[PDB]
């Protein structure tokens, strides 16, 4: 997926893994490697009027 | 402020408030604002 990758504060139990949101929506995640919580926020966007 | 006696102090706007709003017109926002939330427009920083 794409996103901005960020510092958390999550309060990661040892055993959960995957972070989620009000509506089904993985906003944190653990590394495969070296453990470290991160975040992930979609990058800006927004509409164009002329 | 005087009109033939009638007291009018509740609902003419005060000068003292940065929002020229009347007491009855604060209370009235104040209870509905329960849920209607003070947001900045909810911009693209809400990435705390
Ligand atoms: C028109 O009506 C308003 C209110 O409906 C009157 O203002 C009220 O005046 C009374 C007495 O002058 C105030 O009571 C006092 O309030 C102070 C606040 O510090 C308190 O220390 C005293 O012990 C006493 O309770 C009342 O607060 C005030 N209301 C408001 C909203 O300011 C006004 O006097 C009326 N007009 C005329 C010409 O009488």
């Amino acid at each position: 997926g794409t996103g901005v990758l960020t510092e958390s504060n999550k309060k990661f139990l040892p055993f959960q893994q995957f972070g989620r949101d009000i509506a089904d929506t993985t906003d944190a995640v653990r590394d495969p490697q070296t453990l470290e919580i991160l975040d992930i926020t979609p990058c800006s966007f927004g509409g164009v009027s002329v | 402020k005087y009109f033939g006696g009638f007291n009018f102090s509740q609902i003419l706007p005060d000068p003292s408030k940065p929002s020229k709003r009347s007491f009855i017109e604060d209370l009235l926002f104040n209870k509905v604002t329960l849920a209607d939330a003070g947001f900045i427009k909810q911009y693209g920083d809400c990435l705390g």
